[PDB]
RNA sequence: UCUAGUGCAGAUCUUGGUGGUAGUAGCAAAUAUUCAAAUGAGAACUUUGAAGACUGAAGUGGGGAAAGGUUCCACGUCAACAGCAGUUGGACGUGGGUUAGUCGAUCCUAAGAGAUGGGGAAGCUCCGUUUCAAAGGCCUGAUUUUAUGCAGGCCACCAUCGAA
RNA sequence: UUGACCUCAAAUCAGGUAGGAGUACCCGCUGAACUUAAGCAUAUCAAUAAGCGGAGGAAAAGAAACCAACCGGGAUUGCCUUAGUAACGGCGAGUGAAGCGGCAAAAGCUCAAAUUUGAAAUCUGGUACCUUCGGUGCCCGAGUUGUAAUUUGGAGAGGGCAACUUUGGGGCCGUUCCUUGUCUAUGUUCCUUGGAACAGGACGUCAUAGAGGGUGAGAAUCCCGUGUGGCGAGGAGUGCGGUUCUUUGUAAAGUGCCUUCGAAGAGUCGAGUUGUUUGGGAAUGCAGCUCUAAGUGGGUGGUAAAUUCCAUCUAAAGCUAAAUAUUGGCGAGAGACCGAUAGCGAACAAGUACAGUGAUGGAAAGAUGAAAAGAACUUUGAAAAGAGAGUGAAAAAGUACGUGAAAUU
RNA sequence: AAACUUUCAACAACGGAUCUCUUGGUUCUCGCAUCGAUGAAGAACGCAGCGAAAUGCGAUACGUAAUGUGAAUUGCAGAAUUCCGUGAAUCAUCGAAUCUUUGAACGCACAUUGCGCCCCUUGGUAUUCCAGGGGGCAUGCCUGUUUGAGCGUCAUUU
């Protein structure tokens, strides 16, 4: 069974802390058991409820941050954007459709015209 | 090109009481000493390794091309030759079979058997689907499993649902008068297909 | 010049392959100044050289270079090409003046084995062309 | 080696040719490739004619000199003639060459009548509006043999 | 035949296919046709198979025999039914391993999927 | 060596938990062509070599 | 009808397998074994006891370095291995077992290795190790927005690695 | 004394950037020998392998200091050809391009050198705000040892006259492309054989679906699919197709005639010598050294030199898609290919086990049966096993398992 | 005459050929362009209820989150609320995270699980000692800031 994290993301800090502490009791009091029972599978559902408590908290916490940062230039290096370091290095669009002012001229006065040849 | 050469051997040469071929080198394998290189040894090299730069591809003459197409279409008006390709002629009044170009712009592949069937390919049509067998050899596993006979080769001037209509009856194949493939009209370079003209078709041969 | 780096001048081979000092380099002094400034500085392109000065043990070269990554050239259309990166170490390929004079390539009757690349048109007129239906 | 009565070879082969032996099985599909590639860009200028006009020329070297022969562009003193500019020629179909100069009245008049052609039965559309659908064709050559 | 390129005739390739598919593919791999009565009050022809439907044998030396299904075993491709068994030498019961194509539902287990599945292939429920 | 060091007990660790036949559930399994364990080293036969 | 990786007795041919030789050569260095009981299906060889012997302290003893890596110990146990045997085992299977402020490593420098600065070299990289360098941190406080700058003074080896 | 400038430094200063892997194809440097010459030294192998540096999805090249000698063509690349030709070559062995012509694909351009001088008009950064691949305002700074506008030789600029013509950016809904999902026919009717019908025969159905696979034996019609169309989802996008808001702009661009001008790249071109290279031949290119220009100039014009002409371009600065390559990577489709001593070394826990100090070397090994139904139970035996029994269509299928050859027994 | 040798056949052996299979290879074609200091490729050590490998992952460890499908997984055990449903699954997809020790590998070193320095915090009667926790300290190069050096150098001082 274990913990769903659709009902742990309606809680706060320190109500999941509560919880991770509570569950590592949990695990090591499933591990003093694994090694007098022959088996113990329950062991698994702790292990990944812990995982999702986790993963809870890091994406509050990521959020918050991301937040504090927003709508600023300079922000930390785990918030950004991963795409590649090619990518990354590439000129933006805005800096690779500069033009000078002579080829903009140019450009408005002769485009590329619509022409069809029947008459 | 790398097949039989991913290896460093090299002979031993006399005074160890072996033969002289390449042997692979160091130790604790049970490859060590074996033979390499050869084509006579197991992990080798083939003799004259097949290249990709083989003649695949022929060219013949144009116009011996068209000699072979016309000889193909003249033994089609033969009988003689349609029947010893093994067609089932022998109740067809007489060919050139020739059918209304209405059969062109037959839309169903229901309705194009039955005016098979009426014209008198009945039997042209249940060889094909009597003689389907599995191939012999190693071409079953090489997407060559099925063999069959042929059928009649419907030839028309355009196409107006016809071609689609006996896509997916078997063995019967159809043709434009403007191409007329030989492999289609002399399969096994034989003589004598049994060919179904439309009366717009048979006019525009000419 | 070039002294062949080869143990107490033994080129282990045929006399026509025996010379030692007398070899030149094929790739200007030029040329090497800019590898090595942009070894140096390998977050900027080289963009062209010129002789500044020389003495007998030296040749003396100023490298222009330029920084890909300010603001000032990747934006500026004039210059942004270099923020490309099929512009990564010109002078390593010989895309430079320098580079592409020592690569022989310019046009005319005068440049057939280097114009459009020496080892390019080698592997062309010693690759043998198959078709289909053989010519 | 040298045998009966045969004539000399020169056979180039003394090389590892081997290794540089294109066998083009690519016929076909880079035909296909083709078409599609001339489709699509059919399509992407899907009124235009998918080659710009080019004018007729004669050719160099004395045992060519009888035949005449598409060239690469019009000559700005041809396109000035025909009553157009340079980057409106180019902008309109109209190949221009800037190194190339008329020495020869008849090519020069013929290339004029060729752009006076080409401007007549050419429609352009306004840089505005409607765009009147006009029925591409897929060559100029064709149309201007 | 085929017209497209994106489809394959590999004999090779299809059989791999079949022997690694995934076990949300084998599920639509091992498939049931219904009898007449469910073709003709839902129109469907044939459906994914799941746990609580009830069947019945149509080719085999089990011809004949009703029962529910009790697993739907996609790895080996098979459907375990009870009352549908081998009893051994030593007085066990092991159960027989039957494909689905062998089979025909005779009482769907219905739930909101199945039916939105119905309605979707154009049944009328 | 008894004085040694950390990298070497670590992948003699590693060793004497490879040192193990195959479980025997293993052979049971559905579509199986594990018979036994063909990685077993003995210290008398084959060594380390770390 | 088309097509070719198309026909084996040899190549001290390749790979795999099998014979005769042949139950043959042989299983003989290191002084040496014997009796009983127990165990066990079964004992020349396991265990115990009794006896007889050897190594003979520059040992067949007790410990270690390298190396090995769990061979240590126990329980169970014999299909293979222990060139006879085997109930035994450095074998097989399952587990347990290595506790440090004082023992070593860690640190020092040795022969020597090797960055930096610089200089060579198309270059992989080479030289060189205090050098043609603007090459650092150590004591005490003063202030009491106050934390630690400025107040002072001092000092000039100039990386680092290198010994169970 | 104070405050600048110049040049050089330090900072765990604020922000960034380079390294390594891969390397089939690409740009370069470096660079053999085996071999051929029936010997061998030039030569050839080869401007190859190996070594080194450096990129991308292509790279490179590229808008002529070109080809030519024609009634002249007109960036680059690639194909057909030119051509095994001209030429090189102990003129031996051997090597060996290019112009034209036909085609695929096509696309052009920009800096320096000019006084904005009635107004550094230019730009990075920081900071506040905003509609954030960025904008606006402010503030330090860079910069006159020259940042913007203006022009690039095809031209063009400064004045003077004369009239006309044409324009920008956002939103919305579609289409284009990418990726993905889902829906979309017809027998499991009868008899025989068989363990099993997917076999044979009878009667039928669908077919723009009889490709392929699976299912207890050769299945269009049992299943997945196939075929034909439909209905969605998520993106990228400026390619165009319509609609809507902003009016850019007392701005910019184009065109005619007169006049005065018309800047055009230096330790470079070029020359001598040396070495290497080329088909390149009194020297094809490249590099080193020495010498070292000009401006009606300079280069080229395939026999060195002087003189007189002609033709053709405009170097010493620069960007640019497509056609082209691709034994690597990702994703697909095919084959007169191989079929477990074959085919990649590897159809399997294969670059594995194993060997070697190490660099490196490098295997063998697929198939019970539809289904484990993998032999309950009795008996002899210490046990392994055997004999029975039993499962199975078959134990002449018993995990030493399909068939089960020969040697050998 | 037997035994023995030889030859043939039947059965049984040895062995693994032949035959038939094929989730593999090889070659051709097509399409696409995507590694890394935002820490790549590679390596080591670990991780499962019962695994030595392979495969997958990283102390959130054969996996967490999200989305889709819609009831499995399977060798055994166990689990059930997870079954007309924010939900099974060694499922698929995948946009959020975790990602030990390392490695271009970046505090200095490395045949060491070695030796440091700085900031915040906690504790031990502690600016200094010991320990714990979290966060940092490479090199070259560019733009800029700050602090400076030099009779290199200008002006202005009285
Ligand atoms: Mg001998
Ligand atoms: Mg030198
Ligand atoms: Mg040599
Ligand atoms: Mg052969
Ligand atoms: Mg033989
Ligand atoms: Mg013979
Ligand atoms: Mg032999
Ligand atoms: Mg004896
Ligand atoms: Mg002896
Ligand atoms: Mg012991
Ligand atoms: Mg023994
Ligand atoms: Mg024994
Ligand atoms: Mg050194
Ligand atoms: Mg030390
Ligand atoms: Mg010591
Ligand atoms: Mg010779
Ligand atoms: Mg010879
Ligand atoms: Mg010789
Ligand atoms: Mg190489
Ligand atoms: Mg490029
Ligand atoms: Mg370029
Ligand atoms: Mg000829
Ligand atoms: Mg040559
Ligand atoms: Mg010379
Ligand atoms: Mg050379
Ligand atoms: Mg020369
Ligand atoms: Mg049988
Ligand atoms: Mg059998
Ligand atoms: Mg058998
Ligand atoms: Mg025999």
């Amino acid at each position: 069974a274990g913990v769903k994290a659709y009902e742990l993301r309606t809680k706060s800090k320190e109500q999941l802390a509560s919880q991770l502490v509570d569950l590592k009791k949990e695990l090591a009091e499933l591990k003093v058991q694994k090694l007098s029972r022959p088996s113990l599978p329950k062991i698994k559902t702790v292990r990944k409820s812990i995982a999702c408590v986790l993963t809870v908290i890091n994406e509050q916490q990521r959020e918050a941050v991301r937040q504090l940062y927003k709508g600023k230039k300079y922000q930390p290096k785990d918030l950004r954007a991963k795409k590649t370091r090619a990518l990354r290095r590439a000129l933006t669009k805005f800096e690779a459709s500069q033009v000078t002012e002579k080829q903009r001229k140019k450009q408005i006065a002769f485009p590329q015209r619509k022409y069809a040849i029947k008459a | 090109e790398k097949a039989g050469h991913q290896t460093s051997a090299e002979s031993w040469g006399t005074g160890r009481a072996v033969a002289r071929i390449p042997r692979v080198g160091g130790g604790g394998t049970g490859r060590s000493g074996q033979g390499a290189f050869g084509n006579m040894c197991r992990g080798g090299r083939m003799f004259a390794p097949t290249k990709t730069w083989r003649k695949w591809n022929v060219k013949v003459n144009h116009n011996e091309k068209r000699y072979a197409t016309a000889s193909a279409i003249a033994a089609t008006a033969v009988a003689s030759l349609v029947l010893a390709r093994g067609h089932r002629v022998e109740k067809i009044p007489e060919i050139p079979l020739v059918v209304s170009t209405d059969l062109e712009s037959i839309q169903k592949t229901k309705e194009a058997v039955a005016a098979l069937k009426a014209v008198g390919a009945h039997s042209d049509l249940l060889k094909v689907l009597k003689s389907k067998k599995l191939r012999a050899g190693k071409g079953k596993y090489r997407n060559r499993r099925w063999t069959q006979r042929r059928g009649p080769l419907v030839v028309y001037a355009e196409d107006n649902g016809i071609v689609k209509a006996l896509r997916n009856v078997p063995g019967v194949e159809t043709a434009n008068v403007a191409s007329l493939n030989l492999l289609q009209l002399a399969p096994g370079a034989h003589l004598g297909r049994f060919v179904i003209w439309t009366e717009a078709a048979f006019t525009k041969l000419d | 010049n070039r002294k062949r780096p080869v143990p107490k001048g033994a080129t282990y081979g045929k006399p026509t392959n025996q010379g030692v000092n007398e070899l030149k380099y094929q790739r200007s002094l030029r040329a090497t100044a800019e590898e090595r400034v942009g070894r140096r500085a390998a977050n900027l392109r080289v963009l062209n050289s010129y002789w500044v000065n020389q003495d007998s043990t030296y040749k003396y070269f100023e490298v222009i270079l330029v920084d890909p990554q300010h603001k000032a050239i990747r934006r500026d259309a004039r210059y942004n090409w270099i923020c490309d990166p099929v512009h990564k170490h010109r002078e390593a390929r010989g895309l430079t003046a320098t580079g592409k004079k020592s690569r022989g390539i310019n046009k005319g009757h005068k440049f057939n084995n280097t114009k459009a690349g020496r080892r390019k048109t080698w592997k062309r007129q010693n690759t043998l062309s198959l078709w289909r239906y053989r010519k | 080696a040298i045998s009966k009565n045969l004539p000399i070879l020169k056979n180039h082969f003394r090389k590892h040719w081997q290794e540089r032996v294109k066998v083009h099985f690519d016929q076909a599909g880079k035909k296909v490739s083709r078409r599609n590639a001339r489709a699509t860009r059919a399509a992407k200028i899907a009124p235009r004619p998918l080659d710009l006009l080019r004018p007729v020329v004669r050719a160099p070297t004395v045992k060519y000199n009888r035949k005449v022969r598409a060239g690469r562009g019009f000559t700005l003193a041809e396109v000035k003639a025909a009553g157009l500019t340079a980057a409106y020629a180019r902008t309109i179909g109209i190949a221009v060459d800037h190194r190339r100069q008329n020495r020869n009245q008849e090519i020069f008049d013929a290339n004029v009548q060729r752009l006076k052609e080409y401007q007549s039965k050419i429609i352009v559309f306004p840089r505005n509006g409607k765009a009147p659908e006009a029925e591409q064709v897929l060559s100029a050559a064709a149309t201007f043999p | 035949a085929k017209q497209s390129l994106d489809v394959s005739s590999d004999r090779r390739k299809a059989r791999k296919a079949y022997f690694t598919a995934p076990s949300s593919q084998r599920r639509v791999l091992l498939s049931a046709p219904l009898s007449k009565e469910l073709r003709a009050q839902y129109g469907i022809k044939a459906l994914p198979i799941r746990r609580d439907d009830e069947v019945l044998v149509v080719r085999g030396s089990k011809k004949g025999q009703e029962g529910k299904i009790s697993s739907v075993y996609r790895l080996k491709f098979a459907v375990q039914v009870d009352k549908v068994t081998k009893e051994k030498v030593n007085g066990a019961s092991v159960p027989i391993n039957l494909h689905p194509s062998k089979l025909v539902i005779t009482k769907l287990h219905l739930d909101k999927d199945r039916k939105a599945l119905i309605q979707r292939k154009g049944g009328k429920l | 060596a008894a004085q040694k060091s950390f990298r070497i007990k670590q992948k003699m660790a590693k060793a004497k938990k490879q040192n193990r036949p195959l479980p025997q559930w293993i052979r049971l399994r559905t579509n199986n062509t594990i018979r036994y364990n063909a990685k077993r080293r003995n210290w008398r036969r084959t060594k380390m070599n770390i």
